């Protein structure tokens, strides 16, 4: 199934966990968009003062994604494959706006989305659409037509502090292998070479100057009141 | 000011700090305006 | 006893001793690679007050192998490991079929086992000051 | 100190900060914008929190709604 | 009256030792400024990256009879 | 009637439930535009604190829609089907800006539009307009001119109530399949699995934990103030 | 602010409303200072 | 205002005045609504 070409899927859900799909939600296009673009931006602080020549620039945050792609709709009858509509393309751009747009009053907002296609898996909502209507028939039905996306970011609040496995809070052991000293190793561990004392009076060391290259210790968090 | 006592809070708006440092200036010129008026 | 926040319990298929009076149990790694078994090997809605634990692996039966699928089993599985097994860090997932004929997926999974304390390992003298969230 | 800087255990890169109620910390899904604290002579010292909730979609307020900072 | 003879604030980045009742040393703003201040008053302020303090030095001369109100039914 | 070219039609209205015409009141264009283009805006709230790798997004609101189009007028005497006026383009374009334009003393208002064409159906108000006229006869009379347009969305409030059909609140009933407990059902319908006690009493049941595949349950709203 | 005392009335410029949101917020920021320094 | 008591000296930024009939519109109406709160 190497030889298949894939085509690209937007699946509506109900939930921020993605596990209860809307029924009838699930859009299928006909022709591949040509590139897609990704965007991304951190932003730091950036304050000094006056006389100095250079400042530490800060972390501040990393700021939410995005995607674009363009979307084409053609029923004219050049395409291998598929069969001229008596309606053309009425029934796929409204299919589309169902999925996408519409406003759910189960869950008082528009749908949860997911977009695969090949390697690609994104989650997120719409923000921006734009259609442009380019054939008619004699009678006012249209057969071809573009359209223009944008998607952002959306990530569920116990799921980014299990991604930021955030960790002088927790517990912490190693193995003392050959070439350690206990005041470097705490320096490795908490920042500062000073706390050895305490390290030591955890683990039972007496002879702390000389350790054994089999020892494991373990170097407790330091308290918060 | 030479006094803490008349710094607030400051808040940001993710709309996307230039709209901060406007009403922080609009605060000082009242809070001068009203001291003034005190004098004999 | 340096590793004792990876913690001791039951063993999964518990057994039960006659030799002395007692069931079995696991401890360290063993508790880890047991905790996996049962995570993946029970439905989303089969625990009665917790009715979003374990996998949905079951969703692929009976379809095709390509690019796509291999790419919905790879986030199928990290996510059920990010919420609940605290222990560790998936290092490689490999997706592979051996078989021309016989209906047969194969799956490995590789990973690398916490040497800090995570904030959400329910260990009884550990939770109680470091289990935030 | 002549060195021409403010003294700091630490580079001033990362700011970190923990807030406990009761003895406990915060549960980390709760985010704080920003934070004040002030003193002063003669006067009684004070300190304020902001932190984001609400939401138009599920009607509701869940921080405000939990035990952590409730008065008292 | 004489500890309100030099009044003023000063902002830096922030340590957390700066409490009212302190002393610290004042350089470079002229010789009508220079010299040693006492801490009257600190603003602790931590947001969008940074943790910065404003450090109030001299004294209000005016008394709490003065200028509070509602002491009295 | 499929051989029929149809044109383009804007009819003024003087209620907002559109069932009540201006007299005179109602425009036929003699050429088609070429194209037309619709506007989608969906708006979010984006506040994240500083420190995080990502913002806790929030549904706001989905923003008025748009339509744009272009028209030609040209009585020259070159276009199959029509004939040459004494006085140019003079009375198209001034029955044209009396239907879209012109302030109504009856309403204290300009009209409610409806613009039909093929597929297309929309209601709404006129932003914008712009005429630039091209040609000439020798004592002033124009013969062509150019008009662009934009036209907002107009819903009545009542009818936005009705298309947002918002559903906790209200009461609901499910039939039992095989395969159905009900802490699992009470956490579909509420978000919660713990009000199971609760949908047990309304129903009247004892052997909670066995039901029977054919019984229909009620699941009564949960109580404000 | 919580009391309709401190409303202002609302008189724009056709000079051709953003204008109007940044002088409301001006005012909010005033009338908080002010009563936070009569506390004790 | 109808009155000289309420009025701030102008200092502008060479940063290259428009700032300025900003600040002063914010002063005229905190101004405006610390009278009226005496009223009856």
């Amino acid at each position: 199934s190497e030889g298949k070409l894939e085509k690209l899927r937007i699946v509506a859900y109900k939930d921020s966990k993605f596990s209860d799909e809307v029924e009838n939600g699930e859009f299928i296009t006909l022709l591949n968009p040509e590139k897609y673009k990704f965007q991304y931006r951190v932003e730091q602080n950036e304050d000094q003062a006056s006389g100095t020549s250079s400042a530490p620039i800060r972390f501040n945050k990393i700021l939410p994604q995005t995607l674009e792609f363009d979307f084409l709709f053609d029923r004219t009858g050049v395409i291998a494959g598929y069969e001229v509509t008596e309606d053309g393309i009425i029934n796929d751009i409204d299919h589309f706006k169902k999925v996408v747009y519409d406003y759910n009053g189960e869950k008082h907002k528009p749908n949860y989305l997911m977009i695969t296609w090949g390697s690609l898996l994104f989650k997120g909502y719409l923000k921006e659409m734009d259609i442009e209507y380019k054939l008619f028939r004699p009678d006012g039905t249209p057969i071809r037509a573009m359209a223009t996306t944008k998607i952002g970011e959306f990530v569920e609040e116990e799921l980014r502090t299990a991604q930021e496995n955030n960790q002088p809070d927790m517990s912490h052991y190693r193995t003392v292998k050959e070439g350690d000293t206990l005041p470097l190793m705490t320096y490795r561990i908490y920042g500062d070479s000073k706390y050895y004392l305490e390290v030591a009076k955890a683990n039972g060391l007496t002879n702390f100057r000389r350790l054994k290259t089999g020892t494991e210790l373990i170097f407790p968090p330091l308290q918060k009141q | 000011p030479i006094e803490i006592k008349e710094l607030h809070i400051k808040i940001t708006v993710d709309d996307s700090e230039d709209k901060q440092q406007l009403v922080a200036q609009c605060v000082e010129q009242v809070l001068d305006v009203l001291k003034s008026q005190k004098e004999r | 006893k340096s590793k004792d926040f990876l913690g001791t319990g039951w063993g999964f298929p518990p057994e039960f001793e006659t030799s002395i009076g007692q069931v079995k149990t696991t401890s360290g790694v063993e508790d880890i690679q047991k905790s996996l078994e049962i995570l993946f090997s029970t439905k989303i809605g089969e625990r009665i007050m917790q009715p979003t634990y374990g996998c949905n692996l079951d969703e692929l039966l009976f379809s095709p192998i390509n690019r796509t699928l291999k790419t919905y089993v790879i986030e199928l599985i990290k996510n059920a490991i990010l919420y609940h097994e605290p222990r560790i860090d998936p290092e490689k997932i490999d997706i592979t079929q051996g078989n021309e004929i016989e209906g047969e997926l194969l799956i490995h999974l590789q990973y690398i086992v916490r040497a800090t304390n995570s904030r959400k390992n329910m260990v009884y003298p550990f939770y109680l000051e470091e289990g935030t969230n | 100190n002549n060195s021409g800087t403010i003294e700091t255990s630490q580079s001033v890169d990362r700011v970190t900060h923990k807030i406990l109620i009761d003895g406990s910390e915060i549960p980390g899904t709760y985010q704080v914008k920003s934070i004040q604290v002030t003193k002063e002579v003669n006067r009684i010292p004070t300190a304020r929190l902001v932190i984001l909730d609400g939401d138009a979609a599920e009607r509701d307020f869940k921080v405000s709604n939990s035990d952590h900072f409730v008065p008292g | 009256q004489q500890l309100a003879k030099t009044r003023g604030r000063i902002k830096f980045q922030g340590i957390p030792t700066v409490k009212p009742g302190v002393n610290l040393l004042l350089e470079g703003v002229g010789d009508r400024f220079n010299g040693k201040v006492f801490i009257t008053g600190v603003n602790h302020q931590i947001s969008e990256g940074n943790w910065t303090v404003d450090a109030q030095f001299g004294l209000n001369p005016e008394w709490f009879s003065e200028s509070e109100s509602n002491i009295h039914t």
